[PDB]
RNA sequence: UUGACCUCAAAUCAGGUAGGAGUACCCGCUGAACUUAAGCAUAUCAAUAAGCGGAGGAAAAGAAACCAACCGGGAUUGCCUUAGUAACGGCGAGUGAAGCGGCAAAAGCUCAAAUUUGAAAUCUGGUACCUUCGGUGCCCGAGUUGUAAUUUGGAGAGGG
RNA sequence: GUUCUUUGUAAAGUGCCUUCGAAGAGUCGAGUUGUUUGGGAAUGCAGCUCUAAGUGGGUGGUAAAUUCCAUCUAAAGCUAA
């Protein structure tokens, strides 16, 4: 099948064929809106291993975000503080641009639930993403229990709490000795160890 | 026909205890894209038709290189819309034919000799040139007038 | 004396005092008693392996592990799929590379299937009067190293020069091998 | 084989070993028959990337010593530069 | 002051010491009076110093003349000499 | 000249859904200074108060790209302990984890990636009837740029 | 517990012999710049530039080269106490 040939040929992103497609498709994506509906995924293999199943109730959105840092919104660079916090242009915004891309399509299509997302194309001004969303009200999803777990109301707005694939990365949630400050969540393991525990019979 | 064929089998199964030899062997085009690519690389295909316009172009571009490798006589037909009509879909994007009836055998081998003369034989020198030198006609008249004057 | 206390933060916001210790104990025993009525013939916990601890300080002990293996369960004569229904924990990621631990867990399995009786699916359900602790029925036994008294055999190896030469051989192993190749590479 | 004393080249108790069944998730690296056929097919389609073009003009001119220094810096590390320049010797050998 | 030790863990350095003074409290109380009244090399009590939780055997006092088989990870020079005069071997266990 | 296809639209179209409130606890983002250092910029206060986004009866984490250096352990959480220790700091003031051990609770697993190819075997909707959190039968539709069945690395598949 | 309904030429499990064994990309990683905590020529995350491999890849708390050995299988996902 074309599963493996598409998997390998996408990896050669500087070959003479793909930089042709990367330069044609970057023109098309500027001419549309910031958020607009993709009728079908442009990368079908990469969509499919993330969980896309071509049936009724899986919606692909295409989104455009700004490249660059984050400039602090204080007026005229006057931070009013100890002479550290004067830094303005070097500030870097702890969430990635990928999770910012998931929130704009999330706040637009609010009935939909955002499943995952992936990279497509980039430019000096904009990065481009293509986001897979799931419809929880559609009857093909409320049945067939591979996917009825998303209709559970604890999965409301996964993209905004940081539970997606790039959400759990940016929080720094993996196993290991490196991730001590963030293994059970950062502010949970802060409050755990900055707490004076006092039993009845004092130890 | 399948809604006709199953009850035609079902009367044969209970009455005659037949092993579904009541249904003959089928011959039809094999049409799914992951199914055509699996029929190639086993050398099980006779002709592979390729639609030229596919909206994610990256899907199909390895097929003229893969059909040259395993030795299957590919063709690049025009239209994914035409290929859907012969196989009862809207769009098809490939159509491959494994087998053919024996009375129709000589008609196939004549057709393959015309197709390979255009596509599989030209494949050695298709790779050595680049397309896209066309310009707009206002720009095309601009340089032809100058080159005539120069 | 110098004394270090870390109380510069707003520490009075995060102070947890455990008045509920005597309260949570009564709630926890009612949790076990409610479970033991729901699971009414079954012994409230799964069966556990005999496992020797890591970390040179603790390797003399032996300890109840998580689950057996796929190898120890097959040696007793049952699949891993059926083993979880019997009450036997299965840990797929552990491996056996010792024999005395392997022989201890298998004998722990041969005893277990004799002590249990499994009811038929069909019915008639013989009343069995559950025993609430599977760990107390199959205790974890400390293995015995040696006998109490032996005879003295003495070879004069001096037992400290033994430790000394074993130390120096590790330290000077690498440089002596560099000498041993330079003799070999000559001419 | 451990010796049986506390310190040395082989410390620790002598116990009989079982050398158990090999885990399947150790052979993740070995490819297939099929993936070798796929990757050979994609390389002739895609062609060489632009820095790989700058290696095969550099090995033919300035030897393999300077080629590992550029391939150290375009890629990440030095041990990945061995895996790339060894591939570019296979490209020229297939050419001639 | 000295050099730094990144990632220190007190399992590498677990080694509690035992002097030759006690050496018999490891043996239980009721059997103790029998083993002190025998000079037999044929029946000598085996004391496993690791199982009681002692890393090293050090020589600090004087011990009686009964031969004793000792199992230990580490012994000093003077401790192994003082047991050898009593007629007791020191077997190294791991 | 009709008839498809692709992309893009409209309708008080058929049926649906989101916003707001609460906000003790939970997941993020953003983010100060008074204060301590007998000054102070560093550091501290603090990855905290304020501001903003999003949930539940719990949330979050979770079935190892783990800890280890052992005769080896075995998903995550919580407690006792490791420990005011290793470690970092105008090495000043100050800050400060994790692995083992005991215990509470215990539960595992699912896709992508294999041609059903001797048969898209799958699914929403519309309408009749019914034993209605649904079921059966016909008709359009989705769909071959991939919906079922089989497989998830502890394995597993194809022939015998 | 008691009662009438049998779903199945359906489904599951185990022994042996062979050929096999598909396993996630602007990602892992590196450079620099900011931010973070005990993480100490770099503990996380983020911006930009560069950008892999398949007996490979990550880690093994002092950088780099060279030779080994151990251990797990990342870049997709769910789940009570």
């Amino acid at each position: 099948g074309a599963y493996k040939y598409l998997e390998e040929l996408q990896r050669k992103k500087q070959s003479d064929v793909l930089r042709f497609l990367q330069r044609v498709r970057v023109w098309e994506y500027r001419q549309k809106n910031v958020i607009h509906r993709a009728a079908r995924p442009t990368r079908p293999d990469k969509a499919r291993r993330l969980g896309y199943k071509a049936k009724q109730g899986f919606v692909i959105y295409r989104v455009r975000v700004r490249r660059g840092n984050r400039k602090r919104p204080v007026p005229k660079g006057a931070t009013y503080g100890k002479p550290t916090n004067q830094g303005v242009n070097e500030l870097k915004y702890q969430r990635s641009l990928r999770a910012t891309a998931e929130e704009r399509v999330g706040r637009r299509a609010a009935n939909l639930r955002v499943l995952n997302s992936y990279w497509v194309n980039q430019d000096s001004t904009y990065k481009y993403f293509e986001v897979i969303l799931v419809d929880p009200q559609h009857k093909a999803i409320r049945r067939d229990a591979r996917y009825n777990w998303i209709c559970d109301p604890v999965h409301k707005h996964r993209e905004a709490r940081g539970l997606t694939a790039t959400g759990k990365k940016s929080r720094g949630i993996n196993k290991g000795h490196k991730f001590n400050n963030t293994k059970a969540g950062r502010r949970k393991t802060w409050k755990r160890q900055n707490t004076l525990s006092l039993w009845r019979y004092r130890k | 026909e399948k809604k006709e064929r199953l009850t035609k089998e079902a009367a044969a199964v209970a009455e005659g205890k037949s092993k579904q030899d009541a249904s003959p062997k089928p011959y039809a085009v094999k049409y799914g894209l992951n199914h055509v690519v699996a029929l190639i690389e086993n050398k099980k295909a006779k002709l592979v038709l390729i639609a030229n316009d596919v909206d994610p172009i990256e899907l199909v571009v390895f097929l003229p290189a893969l059909c040259k490798k395993m030795g299957v006589p590919y063709a690049i037909v025009k239209g994914k819309a035409r290929l859907g009509t012969l196989v009862n879909q809207k769009t098809s994007a490939v159509a491959a034919l494994t087998e053919v009836r024996a009375e129709d055998e000589a008609a196939l081998a004549k057709l393959v000799s015309t197709i390979d003369a255009n596509f599989a034989d030209k494949y050695d020198e298709v790779k050595k040139h680049w397309g896209g030198g066309i310009l707009g006609n206002k720009a095309q008249a601009k340089m032809d007038k100058r080159a005539k004057n120069s | 004396p110098i004394l270090k206390n870390h109380f510069r933060k707003h520490w009075q916001e995060r102070v947890k005092v455990h008045f509920d210790q005597a309260g949570k104990k009564v709630s926890r025993r009612n949790a076990r008693a409610t479970r033991a009525a729901k699971i009414a013939p079954r012994p409230l916990d799964l069966l556990r392996p005999v496992v020797r601890a890591p970390t040179v300080k603790y390797n003399r002990k032996v300890r109840a592990g998580r689950g057996f293996t796929l190898a120890e369960v097959k040696a007793a004569g049952l699949t891993a799929a059926y083993a979880r229904t019997i009450g036997i924990a299965v840990d797929h990621r552990r491996q056996n590379r010792n024999q005395e631990i392997f022989d201890a867990n298998v004998q722990r399995l041969k005893e277990y299937q004799s002590k249990i009786i499994v009811f038929p699916r069909n019915g008639k359900a013989p009343e069995a009067e559950q025993v609430l602790s599977a760990a107390a029925t199959f205790p974890i036994a400390q293995p015995a190293t040696d006998v109490e008294a032996r005879a003295v055999q003495d070879n004069g190896e001096s037992a400290f020069r033994t430790l000394r030469l074993a130390r120096s051989e590790k330290k000077f192993r690498g440089i002596r091998e560099k000498r041993a190749r330079e003799k070999a590479e000559a001419e | 084989v451990k010796t049986g004393i506390a310190i040395g080249l082989n410390k620790g108790k002598k116990v009989t070993s079982m050398t158990p069944a090999p885990k399947i998730s150790y052979k993740k690296g070995a490819a297939s028959n099929r993936t070798k056929f796929v990757r050979s097919l994609v390389r002739e389609i895609a062609g060489l990337s632009p820095y790989e073009r700058r290696l095969i003009d550099l090995i033919r001119n300035s030897g393999e010593k300077r080629a590992r220094k550029v391939a150290k810096k375009r890629l990440g590390s030095f041990t990945r530069a061995k895996a790339k320049v060894e591939e570019m010797n296979n490209i020229i050998a297939a050419s001639r | 002051v000295g050099m730094r030790y990144f990632h220190k863990q007190q399992a590498h350095f677990w080694k509690p010491v035992l002097n030759l003074d006690k050496l018999w409290t490891l043996i239980p109380e009721d059997k103790r009076d029998q083993y002190l009244k025998s000079a037999s090399k044929e029946t000598a009590p085996v004391i496993d110093t690791l199982a009681a939780g002692y890393g090293k055997i050090l020589g600090k006092g004087r011990i009686p003349n009964v031969p004793v088989i000792v199992k230990a990870r580490f012994v000093s020079k003077l401790a192994e000499e003082k047991i050898r005069a009593a007629g007791g071997v020191v077997e190294l266990i791991a």
